[PDB]
C-alpha cells in the first residue's frame, strides 16, 4: 500500500488542525487551540484503484509555537498551503510558505486551499487569489465547517502522486 | 550531548512515534536551541557527520536561529566567528549533500551577508579592521566558491539567487534598513567597473569590495551559452534559476553587452520544459523592466520582434493533442507563452516593420487565440479588444487579421458547457475547480467575443455587413437552418437551436457595432452619406431577417430583443413595421400545445410573450411622439386583442398604452389615464376585499387553504403522513392554477407598480410632474390602507400562533409553505446541480404544492413592498398625509400582544427584503420640503423596531448555538451557516440605513472632511434636536457596535464620530443615558473583547473623546467609571490625557487602562 | 425574483462603452 508524507502548512488560526480532525473523526471543532509543534495523523482514502494512505504532518503556523519549521518538510512527497479567505494576512503570507516549502522539497505537488469560504464576508475575493497561476499550483476552495471541498485536494494530490489521472474516491 | 539530539530527531521524524513522544522530543530540541552554545553546537553538528542529512540540517537550523534572532546580542568577535563558521561550511559542500542542505547553507551565507556586507562603506576611508568587519572579501570568496567544484558551483548559484531575491524582489526588513549600500554593491558585483562608473560615482573604497573586474554576467552568460551547446539540462535550469532574479534591477548596458536576450531565445529553442518556462519569465522580465536608456529598450523589442518565426516554432512545439489527456508538463508553458505574447502588442507602434514583423506577430497572436483551451484562448481577447479600441494599431491590424479574427470570433461564439464531448472541457476539468466556475468563465469568454464582434463591425462595417449577410444566407440555406425555419419547438439544449441563437447574437453584435460607429466615425462632410448608407443596409437586413417567418418562441424572443436595437438606429423608418411585428408575435396561437398546463415548451411561449410586452413598453418609452399619430389604430387593435390576452400581458399592454398617453403630449390626458387605470385599480377598493382583508380566515380562504384542506381530505392525507412522499395529482394542478389566477386578479399589485413606475418615467419637467402627482393622488390615498393591510396579512401568515384556528389537516401545510429553500455555494457540500435536482424531484410531489403556496405568498409580499416603494417615488402625496408612517410601520412590524416579538415567524431573509425594498427607498425618498412632517412620526418608532428586531434575532441565534452545541447532522450546519449569513446581511442593511440617515465620519480619527449630502445633513437636524427620536437612535447605535460584526461596528463607530459633535449638546437626558450604557457597552463588550480588533481601535478613539467630555462636565461619570473599573485612578487618568497633545501617546495610556480592566 | 422595468434614462439596450468620444 502506498504511503505518502503530506506537510500541511499555513498561518495560525487558518483551520489546518480543524480540517485534519474533520477528515479523521468527521465532526467540526469549535474552539481554537494553537497546534504546538507538529502532529502526525495517518489518513486513508478508499479509491477505485486500490488503497492509499497519507501521513498528514499538521505543522504550527505561529512562529513562537513552531518547532523544526523547515525541518518538518524533509522527505515530504506532498504539501497543502492553507490560507483563510476571511483574513488577507494569510494570503499575503502564502508566498513565504511556498518559498520556504520549495526550498526543502522541490518537485513535490502543492495545493493552495482557501478555508472558511462558508461565510458571506470574505476579505480575500476570488479575483485577488492568483498565486496558484503564478506557480502552477492547484487552488481548491474548501471549508472544514461546511465540508464543501474537503476531499478534493486529497483526491488531486493522490491523482498526481500515484500517477493515475482517472483515479476517483469510491468511498 | 549529540546522542540525545540524534535520538530526539529520530523520535520526531519516525512515523511510529506517538504525538506526545514527538512533543517531548520537540520540547527537548527547543530547550537545546536556547543554549548559549547553540551556534557552535550547530556548526560542530554540521561539520562532524555530513552523512546524516537530517542532523546536518538541524545544525544548520541552529546556526540560522543564532544568526537571525541573537545577531544583535553578539559582539564583533562573535559575529566574525559565526561568519567564518558559515563560510567554512559553505566551502565544504560535496556531491553527497542534498539540495535542501545546499539551500540552507546558501540561506546562512545570505543572512550573514545581509547583516554584515557594506557596513564600512558608510564611513570615509575605513581602516582594514572595519573592512574585515564589513566582509570586504565576499566577492573574492564567492568567486573562490565558484571554482571549488560543480557542487560548489550549484551552491554559489543558489547563494546568488537567494541574495538577489531578498535584496530586490522581496521586501525584507533587514535589507530595507541598509538598502542604499546593499543595492549598489550588488550592481557593482554584477556589472563591469567601467560600466558601473558611468552611472555611479563612488570612490575606490567601493572598488575594494569588487574582486572580479569583468563582473559576474561575463561569467554566467558564457557559462549559460556553453551549457546550451553541451545540452546540459540541469546546469541550464540552475543558471536560469539564478539568472531569472538578476535582470530587472541591473544596468541595461550589461544586459545589452552580454546579449542576454539571445541566450534566452536559445534557451527557448530547446526542448527542456523548465528551461523554456524560465526563459519565458526572463523574457517577460526584460520586456517589462524599466529602461533608463530608451535605445536599449528599442534593441530589446527589435530582437524580440525579429524572432517571430522562432516564437511560432516554439508555440508549435509546445502544442499537443488533448483528445486523450492533456500534457501537464507543457500546458502551463503554453499558458505562460500566450500570456507573454499578449503583452507584446504595446511595443507594436515602435517596431520599424521591415521584414513583416508586425504581420507575423499578429498571425502568431491569432494562432494562439485558436487554442482549444478557453483559458489559453481568452488571454489574447483583451489584446484584441485593446487593439480594436485604439487607432495606433488599426491601420496595422486591418491589413492582415481583421477578416480572420472576425471569422474566428463568429465561430467561437458557441455554448461550450452545453456541447457534449467538447474539447474545451478537457482543459476545463484541470483549470477550473467546479462546473459553475467553468460556466461563468464561458459567459465571460462569450461576452468578450461579442465585444470583439461589435468592435470589428464598428471598425469595418462594410466588410462585416457583407460577411454577415453571406453567413446568414449560408446558414439559413443549410439543413440546420431548414430545421430551425420549419419547426415550432426546438430542444433548447441541442445544436439546431444553439446555432441559430449564436447567429442572432452575432446580428445583435453587428447592430451594436453600427450604433458604436454612429459616434466613432468623425463628424466630417462624408458622415451623412455614410450614415444614410448604413441605415439603408440595416433596414435591408431587418427586412431580410423578418421575412424568415421564425416560429421558435425562445428564438423569436431574441429577434424581438434585436428589434429594439434596429429601432434605435432606424427610428421612424421601421418603427411601425417593428411595432406591428411585435404585436402580432405576442398573439400567435401555437395550436400544437395548450398554455395552461405550465409545460416545458409552454414556458418558452410565456417568456416570448413577456419579452414582447416589455419590448413594447421600451419602444413606447423611446418613441412616444411618433406613436401619437397612430394611437387610435393601436388603441383599437389592443382593445380587440384584450379578450385573447393573459392578465400579465394585459397589464403590460395597458402600461404601453399609458406610456403613449402620457409622454406623447396627447390631448385629454386625465380622461385616458382614468379609463386605463381605474378598471385595474378597482380591485383594491372591492367591498368584500376591503371588509375581509382585516380577517385572517378570509385571507386564508382567498389563498385557498380551505380548498387545500378539502383536497387533502378527499385524498385521505394526514399530518403524520409525510408530504414529501405523496404523489401529486392533476386536480391539484388545476386547483393551484385557479388559485393563482384568482389571487393575481384579487390583489393587482403588479398593475399598480407598473402604472406608477411607468407614469413616473413619463416625467420630463416639474410642472407635469406636479400635475401627474395630483392625478395619482385620488387613486392612491384611498388605496394605501388596503396595501398596508395586505402587507399586514402577509406578515401575520408566518405567525405560528395564527395557524391553530386552521383545520388540523393543514397545520403542517402552512408550516411547509412558510419555510424557504435558499441555497449557497460554500454553505454545504452540495452543489447547484443536486439542489436543483431536489427541487425538480418535489415537482411530482405534494410538497411542491406547499412550496408553490409559499412562493405565492413571498411573491405577493415582494410586489406589495415594491408597490409601497413606488408610491414613495410619487413624491409629496405619500408623505404629507398624516396617517402614512404609522399605517406602514404597524403593518410591517407585528408586536405580539403580550411578548415583544417583532412579527413572529418571519425569517431573516424576509426582513432583509422588507428593509431593502421598502425602508431604504422611502427613507431616501423624502423630499427636502417634507421631512419635518414625516420623519418625526416615522423615525421614533422605526429605530425602536430596528433595535428590537436586531436584538431578538441575534439573541435567538446565540441562544440556539449555545444550547445546541453539536448539530444532529450536516444539514443543521448548513442551516446555521445560512442563518448567520442572513443575519449578517440584515445587520449590514440596518447599518447602511443608519449611515444614509446620518452619515459616517471617516476612518482617520482626526479627519472629518466627508461632506454630508443635503439629505444627510437635513436629517441630523431632525434626529439630534428631538428627544423622541434621539433616544431610540442611541439604542440602535449602542446595539450595533455591541453586535459581533466587524463591518457594521467599525462603520457604526465612524457614524458615532460624526454624531459625537452634536449628540453631546449638554442635554441632561441624553448625557445620563450616554453614561451608564455606552461606557458599559464599549468597554466591556467592545474594548475588552478581542473579536472587535479593528473596531477596538476606532471605538477607543470615540471612548477617549467621550471620556474627556463627560468627566469634565459630570463628576458622576468619574464615579461611575471608577465602579465598573473596580479601582484605578480616573482623575489621574483624565489629568494625564489632557496634558498630552499627541493622540498616539494618549492611546498608550488607554491601552494600559483597558488591559488593567481586562485583568480585573 | 421580481420583474424588471424599463427606465427612460436607460431604455436603449446597447452596451456601447461610455468613455468613447470620437475616433
Ligand atoms: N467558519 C469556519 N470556521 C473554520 C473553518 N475551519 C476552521 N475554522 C475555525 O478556525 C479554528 C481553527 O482552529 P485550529 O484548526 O485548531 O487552528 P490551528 O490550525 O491549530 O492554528 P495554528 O496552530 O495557530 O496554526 C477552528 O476551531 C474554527 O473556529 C471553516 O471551514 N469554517
Ligand atoms: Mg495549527
Amino acid at each position: 500500500v502506498p504511503t505518502f508524507k503530506l506537510v500541511l502548512v499555513g498561518d495560525g488560526g487558518t483551520g489546518k488542525t480543524t480540517f485534519v480532525k474533520r477528515h479523521l473523526t468527521g465532526e467540526f471543532e469549535k474552539k481554537y487551540i494553537a497546534t504546538i509543534g507538529v502532529e502526525v495523523h495517518p489518513l486513508s482514502f478508499y479509491t477505485n484503484f486500490g488503497e492509499i494512505k497519507f501521513d498528514v504532518w499538521d505543522t504550527a503556523g505561529l512562529e513562537k509555537f513552531g518547532g523544526l519549521r523547515d525541518g518538518y518538510y524533509i522527505n515530504a512527497q506532498c504539501a497543502i498551503i492553507m490560507f483563510d479567505v476571511t483574513s488577507r494576512i494569510t494570503y499575503k503570507n502564502v508566498p513565504n510558505w511556498h518559498r520556504d516549502l520549495v526550498r526543502v522539497c522541490e518537485n513535490i505537488p502543492i495545493v493552495l486551499c482557501g478555508n472558511k469560504v462558508d461565510v458571506k464576508e470574505r476579505k480575500v475575493k476570488a479575483k485577488t487569489i492568483t498565486f496558484h497561476r503564478k506557480k502552477n499550483l492547484q487552488y481548491y476552495d474548501i471549508s472544514a465547517k461546511s465540508n464543501y471541498n474537503f476531499e478534493k485536494p486529497f483526491l488531486w494530490l493522490a491523482r498526481k502522486l500515484a500517477g493515475n489521472p482517472q483515479l476517483e474516491f469510491v468511498e | 550531548g549529540a546522542s540525545q539530539i540524534v535520538s530526539a530527531l529520530d523520535v520526531i521524524y519516525s512515523p511510529k512515534s506517538n504525538n506526545s513522544q514527538r512533543q517531548e522530543a520537540q520540547k527537548f530540541l527547543d530547550e537545546v536551541k536556547l543554549c548559549s552554545e547553540s551556534p557552535f553546537w550547530g556548526y560542530e553538528i554540521a561539520l562532524q557527520n555530513p552523512t546524516n542529512s537530517i542532523l546536518k540540517y538541524f545544525g544548520l537550523g541552529l546556526l540560522d536561529h543564532a544568526v537571525k534572532k541573537n545577531w544583535n546580542d553578539y559582539d564583533e568577535g562573535k559575529r566574525v566567528a559565526l561568519r567564518k563558521w558559515v563560510m567554512e561550511l559553505n566551502f565544504g559542500v560535496q556531491d553527497y549533500d542534498t539540495r535542501y542542505i545546499k539551500e540552507k547553507l546558501a540561506t546562512l551565507w545570505v543572512e550573514v551577508a545581509k547583516r554584515t556586507w557594506g557596513e564600512a562603506l558608510k564611513q570615509t576611508n575605513p581602516t582594514e579592521e572595519q573592512l574585515l568587519t564589513s566582509w570586504v572579501d565576499m566577492d573574492n570568496n564567492l568567486f573562490e566558491l565558484w571554482n571549488i567544484n560543480q557542487s560548489s558551483r550549484e551552491l554559489a548559484l543558489i547563494i546568488f539567487r537567494i541574495l538577489f531575491e531578498d535584496v530586490f524582489l522581496l521586501d525584507d526588513l533587514i535589507v530595507l534598513k541598509r538598502m542604499t549600500v546593499i543595492q549598489p554593491l550588488c550592481v557593482m558585483i554584477v556589472c563591469p567597473i567601467e560600466v558601473f562608473a558611468i552611472k555611479y560615482k563612488f570612490s575606490d573604497k567601493w572598488t575594494k569590495f569588487k574582486a572580479n573586474e569583468e563582473g559576474w554576467f561575463s561569467v554566467w552568460i558564457p557559462e549559460l551559452n556553453n551549457a546550451l551547446q553541451q545540452n546540459n539540462s540541469e546546469y541550464i535550469i540552475r543558471l536560469l534559476e539564478t539568472l531569472k532574479t538578476c535582470l530587472n534591477w541591473p544596468l541595461t548596458e550589461v544586459i545589452v553587452r552580454n546579449d542576454v536576450l539571445s541566450s534566452l531565445l536559445t534557451c527557448l529553442s530547446s526542448n527542456i520544459p523548465r528551461a523554456q518556462s524560465m526563459a519565458l519569465d526572463s523574457i517577460h522580465i526584460l520586456l517589462t523592466r524599466p529602461y533608463s536608456n530608451e535605445s536599449h529598450y528599442q534593441m530589446t523589442i527589435d530582437r524580440v520582434f525579429d524572432n517571430m518565426d522562432l516564437l511560432d516554432s516554439v508555440y508549435e512545439s509546445l502544442l499537443f493533442d488533448p483528445t486523450d489527456d492533456i500534457d501537464e508538463t507543457k500546458y502551463p508553458i503554453i499558458k505562460k507563452f500566450v500570456d507573454m505574447i499578449s503583452c507584446l502588442y504595446v511595443c507594436v507602434p515602435k517596431i520599424k516593420e521591415t521584414n513583416g514583423q508586425i504581420q507575423k506577430y499578429f498571425k502568431l497572436v491569432l494562432k494562439t487565440t485558436y487554442n482549444p483551451s478557453l483559458i489559453v484562448s481568452g488571454l489574447t481577447l483583451d489584446l484584441w479588444c485593446t487593439c480594436l479600441r485604439n487607432d495606433e494599431y488599426l491601420p496595422k491590424l486591418e491589413k492582415y487579421v481583421i477578416p480572420d479574427l472576425l471569422q474566428f470570433a463568429a465561430d467561437a461564439l458557441v455554448y461550450y458547457e452545453q456541447i457534449d464531448g467538447h474539447i474545451s472541457k478537457k482543459f476545463a476539468e484541470i483549470d477550473f475547480q467546479s462546473k459553475s466556475e467553468f460556466q461563468t468563465f464561458c459567459s465571460t469568454y462569450r461576452k468578450r467575443i461579442r465585444d470583439i464582434i461589435r468592435l470589428i463591425s464598428c471598425v469595418e462595417l462594410d466588410l462585416t455587413y457583407d460577411w454577415l449577410n453571406n453567413r446568414l444566407n449560408n446558414y439559413f440555406s443549410s439543413p440546420f437552418g431548414q430545421q430551425v425555419l420549419s419547426s415550432t419547438f426546438l430542444d433548447h439544449k441541442l445544436e439546431p437551436y444553439l446555432g441559430a441563437l449564436s447567429q442572432y447574437m452575432i446580428v445583435e453584435c453587428f447592430i451594436n457595432g453600427c450604433i458604436r460607429w454612429k459616434i466613432w466615425y468623425p463628424t466630417g462632410d462624408d458622415y451623412d452619406e455614410k450614415l444614410d448608407s448604413i441605415l439603408q443596409k440595416l433596414e435591408i437586413l431587418s427586412n431580410q431577417l423578418i421575412a424568415l417567418n421564425l416560429r421558435e418562441p425562445l428564438l423569436l424572443k431574441k429577434q424581438i430583443q434585436n428589434f429594439a436595437l434596429f429601432l434605435t438606429m432606424l427610428k421612424d423608418n421601421v418603427l411601425f413595421t417593428l411595432l406591428e411585428k411585435i404585436i402580432t408575435s405576442a398573439t400567435m396561437d401555437y395550436p400544437e400545445i395548450n398554455l395552461e398546463e405550465r409545460g416545458a415548451e409552454s414556458d418558452a411561449v410565456r417568456d416570448l410573450r413577456y419579452a414582447c410586452g416589455i419590448e413594447l413598453n421600451r419602444m413606447a418609452l423611446l418613441m412616444p411622439e411618433s406613436l401619437k399619430k397612430i394611437y387610435p389604430d393601436l388603441e383599437s387593435v389592443i382593445a380587440r386583442i384584450m379578450p385573447n390576452l393573459s392578465y400579465h400581458e394585459k397589464i403590460s399592454f395597458k402600461s404601453f398604452l399609458l406610456i403613449i398617453v402620457l409622454k406623447s403630449s396627447l390631448d385629454m390626458k386625465e380622461e385616458r389615464f382614468a379609463a386605463i387605470v381605474d378598471p385595474e385599480l378597482l380591485a383594491w377598493s372591492d367591498k368584500t376585499t376591503v371588509v375581509g382583508l382585516s380577517d385572517l380566515h378570509w385571507f386564508m380562504e382567498r389563498l385557498g387553504i380551505v380548498q387545500i384542506a378539502e383536497y387533502f381530505q378527499r385524498r385521505d392525507i394526514d399530518e403524520n403522513s409525510d408530504l414529501l412522499s405523496i404523489p401529486i395529482d392533476d386536480e391539484g394542478k388545476e386547483l393551484k392554477s385557479e388559485l393563482t389566477k384568482r389571487w393575481q386578479s384579487l390583489f393587482p399589485v403588479r398593475a399598480t407598480r407598473m402604472f406608477i413606475h411607468y407614469s413616473m418615467q413619463s416625467i420630463k419637467t416639474d410642472e407635469e410632474f406636479k400635475m401627474l402627482q395630483d392625478l395619482w393622488r385620488p387613486r392612491i390615498v384611498p388605496i394605501l390602507p388596503y396595501i398596508t393591510r395586505l402587507l399586514y396579512q402577509l406578515q401575520s401568515y408566518h405567525d405560528p400562533d395564527n395557524w391553530k384556528g386552521l383545520p388540523t389537516v393543514v397545520q403542517s401545510f402552512v408550516k411547509y409553505s412558510t419555510i424557504e429553500r435558499f441555497w449557497e455555494a460554500g454553505a454545504s457540500n452540495k452543489s447547484k446541480d443536486e439542489f436543483i435536482d431536489e427541487h425538480m424531484k418535489a415537482m411530482q410531489t405534494l410538497r411542491d404544492f406547499a412550496d408553490s403556496v409559499g412562493h405565492i405568498i413571498r411573491y405577493t409580499r415582494e410586489y406589495t413592498l415594491l408597490v409601497l416603494s413606488a408610491i414613495s417615488s410619487l413624491g409629496s402625496v405619500f408623505y404629507l398625509l398624516d396617517e402614512s408612517p404609522d399605517l406602514l410601520l404597524n403593518s410591517i412590524a407585528i408586536f405580539k400582544p403580550g411578548s415583544n416579538e417583532i412579527s413572529p415567524g418571519v425569517s431573516t431573509h424576509g426582513w432583509k427584503h422588507i428593509m431593502n425594498i421598502a425602508i431604504r427607498p422611502i427613507l431616501k425618498g423624502c423630499p427636502k420640503d417634507c421631512l419635518g412632517k414625516f420623519m418625526p412620526a416615522f423615525l421614533p418608532k422605526l429605530f425602536e423596531i430596528l433595535d428590537l428586531l436586531l436584538c431578538q434575532k441575534w439573541s435567538s441565534h446565540m441562544n440556539d448555538m449555545d444550547m445546541n452545541p453539536v448539530p444532529t447532522d450536516d444539514d443543521q450546519m448548513t442551516e446555521e451557516i445560512l442563518e448567520e449569513n442572513l443575519l449578517r446581511q440584515l445587520t449590514t442593511v440596518v447599518v447602511r440605513i443608519v449611515i444614509d440617515c446620518v452619515g459616517q465620519g471617516n476612518a482617520n480619527p482626526n479627519s472629518a472632511k466627508s461632506r454630508l449630502n443635503n439629505h444627510q445633513m437635513e436629517m441630523r437636524k431632525i434626529i439630534f434636536n428631538d428627544l423622541n427620536t434621539l433616544a431610540p437612535f442611541l439604542k440602535l447605535l449602542n446595539h450595533l457596535i455591541s453586535f459581533k460584526d466587524t463591518k457594521c461596528s467599525f462603520n457604526s463607530i465612524l457614524v458615532m464620530k460624526c454624531c459625537l459633535t452634536s449628540v453631546l449638546n449638554q442635554n441632561n437626558t441624553v448625557d445620563e443615558y450616554f453614561t451608564f450604557e455606552v461606557m458599559k457597552n464599549l468597554l466591556l463588550n467592545v474594548l475588552c473583547n478581542s473579536a472587535f480588533k479593528d473596531s477596538f481601535h476606532e471605538a477607543l478613539y470615540a471612548f477617549t473623546v467621550i471620556f474627556l467630555t463627560l468627566c469634565k462636565e459630570y463628576p458622576s461619570a468619574r464615579a461611575f467609571l471608577f465602579e465598573i473599573s473596580n479601582g484605578y485612578n480616573i482623575d489621574e487618568l483624565y489629568r494625564n490625557l489632557r496634558s498630552v497633545d499627541e493622540y498616539k501617546t494618549q492611546r498608550a495610556l488607554m491601552i494600559d487602562f483597558i488591559d488593567w480592566v481586562k485583568s480585573t | 425574483l421580481y420583474s424588471p422595468l424599463i427606465h427612460t434614462q436607460s431604455a436603449v439596450p446597447v452596451t456601447i462603452s461610455p468613455n468613447l468620444v470620437a475616433t
